[PDB]
RNA sequence: GUGAACAGCCUCUAGUUGAUAGAAUAAUGUAGAUAAGGGAAGUCGGCAAAAUAGAUCCGUAACUUCGGGAUAAGGAUUGGC
RNA sequence: GCAGUCAAGCGUUCAUAGCGACAUUGCUUUUUGAUUCUUCGAUGUCGGCUCUUCCUAUCAUACCGAAGCAGAAUUCGGUAA
RNA sequence: GAAUGUUACCGCAAUAGUAAUUGAACUUAGUACGAGAGGAACAGUUCAUUCGGAUAAUUGGUUUUUGCGGCUGUCUGAUCAGGCAUUGCCGCGAAGCUACCAUCCGCUGGAUUAUGGCUGAACGCCUCUAAGUCAGAAUCCAUGCUAGAACGCGGUGAUUUC
RNA sequence: UGUACAACGGGGUAUUGUAAGCAGUAGAGUAGCCUUGUUGUUACGAUCUGCUGAGAUUAAGCCUUUGUUGUCUGAUUUGU
């Protein structure tokens, strides 16, 4: 869809940048839910 | 999570979003973005261009509502007497004749 | 870097390449520093191997008292002008590219330190710590 | 942070403690001497509405009315004013000072009370306390108890009681004008 | 889905969003919320 | 007409609108441009390119065959009404 | 140019930790020579830029054996491109 | 891209390619070793180098959006709106492209080499070796990853009447 | 023949930085007629000001839509 800035506190114990904000980029997928129509099978055979 | 304005144009700056200039006297200058930036360092005065928020403000333009009062008063009106006589003795024995 | 510079340093965009010429914020009579390399930097043929805030390089003097001219020394980055960021997101940078002669072991060779000076270097040299005024 | 608030009307003040900064968030980017209702900074407080009058920040520098911002800065200050008891004569001293807009660098949030709400606050609202002193002049005590200039002062001023372990005295102030 | 399990650490921290981005990204966006843009320059030629 | 001007740039008279055409806008090119921070580290070499540029006023070194050097260098300033 | 064997000697002591005389056995074809087979009805003749790949007689990086290896540093060697 | 009845959808995987690299700080620890001077390493943590594949929230670059604004000449009587100067010049400029100049992400199982070992004869002793055998490397084979054999393949839908 | 699709028009978004027109006691000032001034007056004056964050452009690879108009059977080919 497209991509966006977040802030969020930074948990890290070890970083100069603990504990502190971060700004930070991130992707939005659109996931409207999914219809199950079908099942398939597969078998082990000495050639796949 | 502050939110500064354009020491300039005059709107907000959400984080990460714009850029940041400290000069050689150790003041900051943040700008929302490029244009003012641009037009910071044109030299350009923000009392003259008129989308500024100090353009604005120094020309009295768009405020109406500001432009008057509110509500702000109260009430108060006690006897808490004066300190070492019996708080009670003042109460009653100010009888007053006018 | 290396020796000296107690802490890490998060990647912060590379503004002063080898020959690059930057002002001397000290009272030790350097005007100027002329970078001829940088401390820790690798190798890629054909990269110039560049400098940033709390790098230490390797620099001479071009105008300066004479007894600190026609010798290599120490010296440590302390402002930009090459615009980098921070991991809270800010695009800042200084108005002009400079740092302070020092030595080896990471400390200042000067009384002082005229003008700002980032975090990220004060952060690095506990020397630079004391003397910087004013920071960011 | 903390609030110190007052009470005006009874001369009552206790320094109330607030973490959950969403709480305190109904502070921000409100301008000294600003009134804000109660139940946005608790229950207890509902319906009390508060009138923002000073406060500390971190390092404790304070705020100085008319000064917007929320930070600090440096100002020349004269006699006459905030934050700057002058030392010698005509001496002006360039010091630091906070910015009367509220931000999450203070440490202390100085209140007063406007109103009252549906609750007796603990030592604020049910205790009282004594104007320490009472007038002294002339017709400042006459229109202090309201008199027309007939009713002779001399007795109607105030007399504090002090005991002398075994010899409880009596001394008044000194009327002058 | 992953085909290993990272014990990694810099992935197995919980992260809390505090605030994200909602400002236009057709250019330059300062607004976040339409009334946010309203609570700003207030009133307009044709808006009220 | 602008301008020192037969320069550039626009126009009047006169004369032209002649040079295969259509559709797209991949790589690579020929020609024209701009780039953050650095500043010749590129290279045999600053090749290329960029910088400079009119005029009024101020200011001007070594050295000289005293004719020069010299727009030396270095500065300020310039519309409209 | 690189690698051996014998081991008189060096290494305080101790031939072979690390080295090695007088001799002698080899490998390599990035040196230079010797040759003159191929091209004189033309195989475009240095170097750098660039880009790929391969060799190992390994500079660094992985894991090891050895020391005249206390630690640190270094050295000799194995698997290793 | 013809041809293995037509057409469509979902897949298997031969063979082939293949990828990550190196450093530092904290900590260990002023520790072990040393009379002292000096002075480590495994585990853990935070960052970095070179490499690689992406991606455009942000920041920067780019400007024929000739989008808005300005300026110089001239031409349309002035006005309004405009034309011409190989895109006339100027400030700002969305979209797109794009930069360690921006941001993101770069898997773990096995088998071995050297080497050190167990058991153990030949050789009544001894010995990692002869039978047998354990542990082991930036190696190797997998895992993963990219292609998919247009003459390798499976599953499934639909299959025409003037 | 419909949650259709298209051309426009509308609203969001975004760029520039305040459109033309009109008005004004703004404006260095300036002309002319006297009825020669206890604002004489009518003009005219770079620029300014107000309606005016106004006007203008905004998918050409932005978002959206109860509005308007229109469009919806031409061709060729294939069989175990
Ligand atoms: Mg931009
Ligand atoms: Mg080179
Ligand atoms: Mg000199
Ligand atoms: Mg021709
Ligand atoms: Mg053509
Ligand atoms: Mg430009
Ligand atoms: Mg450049
Ligand atoms: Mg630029
Ligand atoms: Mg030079
Ligand atoms: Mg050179
Ligand atoms: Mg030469
Ligand atoms: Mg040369
Ligand atoms: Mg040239
Ligand atoms: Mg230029
Ligand atoms: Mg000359
Ligand atoms: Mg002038
Ligand atoms: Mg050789
Ligand atoms: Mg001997
Ligand atoms: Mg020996
Ligand atoms: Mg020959
Ligand atoms: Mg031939
Ligand atoms: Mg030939
Ligand atoms: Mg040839
Ligand atoms: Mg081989
Ligand atoms: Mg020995
Ligand atoms: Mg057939
Ligand atoms: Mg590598
Ligand atoms: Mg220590
Ligand atoms: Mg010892
Ligand atoms: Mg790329
Ligand atoms: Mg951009
Ligand atoms: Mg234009
Ligand atoms: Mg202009
Ligand atoms: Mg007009
Ligand atoms: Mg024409
Ligand atoms: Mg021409
Ligand atoms: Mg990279
Ligand atoms: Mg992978
Ligand atoms: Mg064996
Ligand atoms: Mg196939
Ligand atoms: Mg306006
Ligand atoms: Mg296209
Ligand atoms: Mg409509
Ligand atoms: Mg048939």
């Amino acid at each position: 869809a497209g991509m966006t800035t977040i802030v969020r506190d930074l948990d890290r114990p070890g970083s100069k940048f603990h504990k502190r904000e971060v700004v930070e980029a991130v992707t939005v997928v659109d996931t409207p839910p999914v219809v199950v129509v079908g099942v398939v099978g597969y078998v082990e055979t000495p050639r796949g | 999570m502050k939110v500064e304005i354009d020491s300039f144009s005059g709107a907000k700056i959400y984080p990460g979003r714009g850029t940041l200039f400290v000069r050689g006297d150790s003041k900051i200058f943040r700008f929302q973005n490029s244009k003012s930036a641009s037009l910071f360092k044109q030299r350009k005065n923000p009392r003259r261009i008129a989308w500024t928020v100090l353009f604005r403000k120094h020309h009295k333009k768009g405020i109406t509502e500001e432009v008057a009062k509110k509500r702000s008063r109260k009430t108060v009106k006690a006897q808490r007497p004066i300190t070492g006589a019996s708080l009670d003795l003042i109460k009653e024995r100010r009888s007053l004749k006018p | 870097s290396g020796n000296g510079a107690q802490g890490t340093k998060f990647r912060i965009s590379l503004g002063l390449p080898v020959g690059a010429i930057m002002n001397c914020a000290d009272n030790s009579g350097a005007r100027n520093l002329y970078i001829i390399a940088v401390k820790g930097s690798g190798s890629r043929l054909n990269r110039l191997p560049a400098a940033s805030l709390g790098d230490m390089v390797m620099a001479t003097v071009k105008k300066g008292k004479p007894e600190l001219r026609k010798k290599v020394m120490p010296a440590i980055v302390v402002r930009q002008a090459k615009s980098w960021r921070r991991r809270d997101g800010v695009f800042l940078y200084f108005e002009d590219n400079a740092g302070v002669i020092a030595n080896p072991k990471g400390e200042m060779k000067g009384s002082a330190i005229t003008g700002p000076v980032g975090k990220e270097c004060a952060d690095l040299w506990p020397r630079v710590a004391s003397n910087s005024g004013v920071v960011v | 942070m903390k609030l110190n608030i007052s009470y005006p009307v009874n001369g009552s003040q206790k320094t109330f403690e607030i973490d959950d900064e969403h709480r305190i968030r109904v502070f921000f980017d409100k301008r000294i001497g600003q009134e804000v209702d109660g139940e946005a900074v608790g229950d207890e407080f509902k319906g009390y509405v508060f009138k923002i009058s000073g406060g500390n920040d971190k390092q404790g520098f304070p705020m100085k009315q008319g000064v917007l911002l929320p930070t600090r800065i440096k100002l020349l200050l004269t006699k006459n004013v905030s934050c700057y008891r002058p030392r010698r004569d005509g001496e002006r001293k360039r010091k630091s000072v906070r910015g009367a807009i509220v931000g999450p660098d203070l440490a202390v949030l100085a209140l007063v009370i406007v109103k009252k709400g549906e609750q007796e606050l603990e030592g604020l609202t049910d205790t009282t306390v004594p104007k320490r002193l009472g007038p002294k002049r002339a017709n400042n005590i006459r229109k202090f108890f309201g008199l027309s200039k007939e009713d002779d002062v001399r007795d109607f001023v105030i007399r504090r009681e002090v005991t002398k372990g075994e010899k409880t005295y009596t001394k008044a102030p000194k009327i002058q004008r | 889905k992953s085909l290993y399990t990272n014990t990694s650490r810099k992935a197995l921290e919980e992260v809390s969003l505090k605030w994200i981005d909602t400002a236009s990204k057709f250019g330059k966006g300062r607004f976040q919320t339409p009334a946010e843009k309203h609570a700003f320059m207030g009133t307009l030629k044709k808006d009220l």
